């Protein structure tokens, strides 16, 4: 008659054994079974690699003439409730959930005998909803926050403001043009401070919404420099609180991992996916890849189109370092001539800037891109590709640029000829000065030519690398180079803006049928043909860009984010939902 | 197999309309022995864009220096 | 162990109601006697034994 | 005997030794001083009364801790003789070992 | 190897027990 | 002093400085704050250089402990020591642009548990910033490592648990009373005082 | 029986000054120029006020 | 020996490759029920007084 | 100095180019005899700072002295 407790740790002697995290025995007992499956779905099984570097042809050909579109297995498993799941009229889905950690799937029957492949479930949140519904993980995130004593800087008003921006559809496409041309350099940002100052002032005074919340780079730069007299303050408090919360999430995540370390490295790498270095943010403007190759012990194979990448030594032969604009004072003409004399299709070389160690381990970029954005916006965003030469031609070939007569400081709209920039400025309801367009056309010298897409392949941790087949030891991820994410567009906007931009399906949080059908005519046709596609999970992206199995964030993370509530409780939920389900993560969960 | 972009609508013959510019002499050396007229005009507009961008950056550079002491020394007396 | 109650209120309630008394309150605790000699407690006119 | 503020109330609710570790030496095999010492004075292994924990108040349980300093017999050897000590019967090594 | 050894250290993996207050221990499975 | 308007007699005291300031640390230093101080005020500020002291320094004070806590066999332990910064000032976290501007003028010292802060010291040092980037687990304030010359943790009045409690508890009216009552000596005198109260 | 003189509002104000990334660094300069002298602070009253 | 403190700090943090974590900064990391556990015996061994 | 913070960015040729100030006749006394151009210029710069500090303090002292009552009594005639 002693009251004995039995917590997680006391049983840990059986949970951290590698017998638990191995799919070899599951795969044996499965493969040997008769009656293979008779439904070996093939969609999104593995990535397909292109020869042509252009993504516009990829998206066009993939959505050009489309028909009945398949939906993946996990997107179906995460749709049923628990009680409807366990009912034995949905059996083929139960039949493929033998093991909690390994998500298993069957290949195409033709070509070889029946075989099944298991891919590891990287994080807690990829556990399907009928086995861990949304409310469970909401409460678990609340519990985590109470454990680490994290104090929310962000107030709900700033989140409601972010969301009211996310559902604007009256968003100025010109603020988007500027945000696209800057592409994350300090010097060009300091070149154009009065431009964005006027922009933020007008967008915060005409309506109660704040612009430029899209790219993490503009947020960092505004908090870093324009904290001064930038705008009418009231708006600066928003950016203050945003960056403060971005740092407080890392305060908590560091407090989760112990002070104790494995060897030279700490243990914080293995417990949360955000803290791990091998994860890459979707929008990249600096040289992150080669730095990753320098830091990654596990073979971090990069794929640029058809061309592989595995060595720091080939750094010149595949990556063109974009010089600092001043150092390039002499090399402008050769760069410009390369556009007319160089075939950008299948270039297989990347134009990137020199890397800057922020001094944070890039945790902030991952936290803003993976937790804050999909929660505060219900994940309604896409990637965007741009043709920068059209942007230059719209900006520089304008009337006020050439005429030596026109003064430096005037309302361009009075002297503006009929051209697409007129319509853009009018729909963006902002009247800019001549100096600002001069500075924008000046920023052309550095800017890249087109936007590019890259694949990363990182081996898992040594704690979960136990697997039968080497292909499963890899984990795949997509990275955007020289591009930006976008909110929903308008229809009247997509008359002068289609002249410059195009839509991209992306990471689950940044893949959305609403936005992509808004931008593309063809994706709109596709969604109208098949309305069930409205959901973020059932959307079909080109395998050349997206593979639903072999990713960090599976479908259920996106499904939860679709119904995510804008409170900070759900922010805690999305934060804690990034734990890796590795034994050394179970130990840290036991400690707290 | 690559689509470029639809195109922006834009006003033509702008440089030939505007009489005076430093850009016209450096611009004249834009030869076309092979390219058709409309491709030539796409290339020409691109060339003007580059020239204007060069002029604008040089303008900002001459903006950078600020004020030295000697000018205030001269004028303030 | 011997009778220890961290406030008077728990001892009043334990004198009144033997079965359903709260063994642990919000912040105050009580330890009930489990000893070889059971002892009859007399408080005022109410008796617990 | 001083005691951490995080001692569980349930531990004092049930009859137990005030050391914070089980001190029932009859259980071990007879005449094994090493085994008896490993039962009484060790914290490499949790006490026999509660496996999940090792000791409720380590300030009295381990060798040379505060309670050991106060109430060990012949360790003082200079206290006044003639005064009974209720805690002496619990913390004395020779008496614990004679059982 | 060191990851395995650290997991072994934190988990409590490995005798006899000196004294048994209750009796024969009964194994538990999860 | 190298301002020019402060140096030149021809210019007025009352007029603002920015109107004739040149590219240097002063232009950016005022562009950071967007403050408009007058020439006379900057001249009077520069006038403090007459008695302006030298480099800021660190001095280590070591006292014996209380008579109620003297008892210990080693004479080295009965002392406690602390480090005072002379002619310097404590400071908050710097921004990146402001540190790039200010690295000409200010340098960091993590020297006390409440003031040895990794996120504040990370901006003022590039070397400490990289040192934390190699080991992010270090960023907790309790486990941060300061130089032996600036303090040794055991020979100190404050301790890592109190800084840790400072890291945990939110700013509030109860927390002031908490830290107040936390500064109670552990001695029979405190036992008697608390038994009274 | 202590009574505090401070609200939670002023405490939030001090915390907000602590988390100011755009805290004007020149302020330190002014403090560094006084470095805890009475008369020298009296010299610079009209600038500390500004 | 030298009283120039900037050299002191820069000499400490210049090429530091191993960071030692103190003892008491390990105890304040663990909570109570995890502190008493017999999986952590190095730290508890030195909690005598 | 075993180490020191890098020199703060400043203008050049201050003392000679812009002004001709009552400090210069006193400032001219110091000489460069042994020191190289760089260290000589740096010490020169420090000495000019010191003279400016002296001048500012000395003018502020008489700024502080106050207003005479007699000059205000002469306000009539």
């Amino acid at each position: 008659n002693l009251l004995l407790a039995f917590n997680l740790q006391n049983a840990l002697k059986v949970l951290c054994h590698p017998r638990l995290h191995t799919p070899a025995h599951t795969l044996n007992s499965l493969n040997a079974a008769p009656a293979p499956r008779d439904r070996r779905e093939t969609y999104s099984l593995q990535h397909r690699r292109p020869n042509h570097m252009n993504v516009l042809v990829i998206v066009d050909e993939f959505y050009d003439n489309k028909y009945a579109a398949p939906v993946t297995d996990i997107a179906l498993k995460c749709g049923l409730p628990t009680e409807d799941f366990l009912h034995p009229s949905n059996y083929d889905l139960l039949r493929l959930e033998l093991h909690p950690l390994y998500d298993i799937y069957i290949g195409r029957d033709a070509g070889e005998r029946a075989r099944h492949r298991a891919v590891h479930r990287l994080m807690v949140g990829n556990l399907p909803t009928p086995l861990a519904p949304a409310a469970f993980q909401e409460a678990r995130g609340q519990q985590f926050e109470t454990a680490t004593s994290l104090a929310h800087v962000v107030d709900q008003a700033v989140i409601e403001t972010v969301q009211d921006t996310a559902y604007d559809t009256a968003y100025p496409a010109f603020f988007y043009v500027v945000e696209a041309m800057i592409h994350g350099f300090e010097e060009k940002f300091v070149m154009n401070v009065p431009l964005v100052s006027l922009c933020i002032n007008t967008y915060w005074e005409r309506s109660g919404r704040l612009a430029f919340v899209n790219s993490f780079s503009m947020i960092k730069f505004i908090c870093r420099h324009l904290g001064n007299n930038a705008i009418s303050k009231e708006a600066y408090s928003m950016y203050r609180k945003i960056y403060g919360e971005l740092i407080a999430l890392e305060q908590a995540l560091m407090r989760l991992a112990g002070s104790d370390v494995v060897g030279d490295e700490s243990v914080g790498q293995y417990v949360c996916a955000l803290l791990d270095p091998n994860l890459l943010p979707p929008v990249a403007y600096t040289d992150i890849f080669t730095h990753l190759l320098t830091v990654s012990d596990r073979a971090p194979q990069i794929i640029i189109g058809n061309e592989v990448y595995a060595d720091t030594l080939a750094a010149p032969q595949f990556i063109e370092r974009v010089g600092n604009m001043d150092e390039m004072a002499a090399q402008f003409v050769a760069l410009y001539g390369y556009r007319v004399n160089g075939d950008h299709d299948h270039d297989f070389r990347l134009h990137l800037g020199p890397y800057v160690d922020e001094g944070h381990a890039d945790v902030l970029e991952k936290i803003f891109y993976y937790v804050f954005l999909p929660t505060c916006t219900n994940a309604h965003m896409c990637g965007l590709g741009v043709d920068f030469q059209h942007v230059a031609q719209t900006l520089a070939y304008n009337g006020p640029a050439f005429s030596h007569h026109f003064t430096r400081d005037e309302d361009i709209l009075d002297n503006l000829e009929n051209g697409t920039l007129r319509d853009l400025l009018e729909i963006s309801d902002l009247r800019p000065t001549v100096g600002m367009i001069r500075d924008l056309s000046a920023s052309f010298m550095t800017c890249p030519t087109f936007t590019r897409a890259v694949r990363v392949s990182v081996d898992n941790d040594v704690t979960q690398q136990l697997a039968p087949n080497p292909a499963d030891k890899r984990t795949e991820q997509t990275v955007l180079v020289n591009g930006l994410v976008a909110f929903a567009f308008s229809e009247r906007t997509r008359a002068v803006t289609q002249c410059l931009f195009h839509a991209i399906p992306f990471h689950m949080f940044y893949g959305d049928p609403r936005v992509a059908a808004t931008m593309h005519q063809d994706v709109a046709t596709f969604v109208m043909r098949n309305p069930q596609q409205r959901a973020v999970e059932a959307f079909n992206r080109p395998e050349q860009l997206f593979a639903e199995y072999r990713e960090w964030h599976r479908s259920p993370m996106g499904k939860y984010a679709a119904e995510c509530l804008p409170s900070l409780v759900s922010i805690s939920g999305m934060t804690a939902m990034h734990i890796k389900m590795s034994p050394m993560a179970y130990i840290a969960q036991a400690k707290l | 197999m690559a689509r470029r972009l639809p195109k922006p609508t834009l006003q033509g013959r702008l440089e030939a309309d505007f009489p005076d510019s430093p850009l016209l002499p450096k611009f004249q050396e834009l030869n076309q022995n092979n390219l058709p007229n409309d491709v030539f005009r796409e290339a020409q507009r691109s060339y003007l864009v580059f020239l204007t961008s060069q002029f604008c950056y040089e303008e900002y550079v001459q903006r950078t220096f600020g004020v030295p002491r000697r000018q205030r020394a001269i004028d303030k007396r | 162990p011997a009778l220890s109650a961290s406030s008077r209120a728990l001892i009043d309630e334990f004198m009144s109601v033997k079965q359903t008394h709260a063994p642990i309150h919000y912040g105050h605790y009580i330890i009930e006697e489990v000893a070889p000699v059971r002892r009859i407690l007399k408080f005022g006119n109410k008796v617990v034994f | 005997i001083v005691t951490p503020v995080t001692a569980d109330v349930a531990y004092f609710q049930k009859s137990n030794s005030p050391r914070g570790r089980a001190a029932c030496v009859v259980s071990c095999e007879n005449y094994n001083q090493e085994v008896a010492e490993g039962l009484i004075y060790d914290h490499s292994r949790p006490d026999a009364a509660y496996e999940y924990r090792s000791t409720v108040n380590p300030w009295a349980s381990q060798l040379g801790s505060l309670g050991d300093i106060m109430y060990n017999s012949s360790y003082r050897q200079t206290a006044v003789p003639g005064l009974y000590s209720p805690c002496r019967a619990f913390f004395n090594k020779e008496e614990l070992l004679r059982n | 190897q060191q990851v395995n050894d650290y997991i072994k250290a934190k988990v409590g993996a490995q005798n006899g027990a000196p004294g048994l207050c209750h009796g024969q221990q009964a194994t538990c499975e999860i």
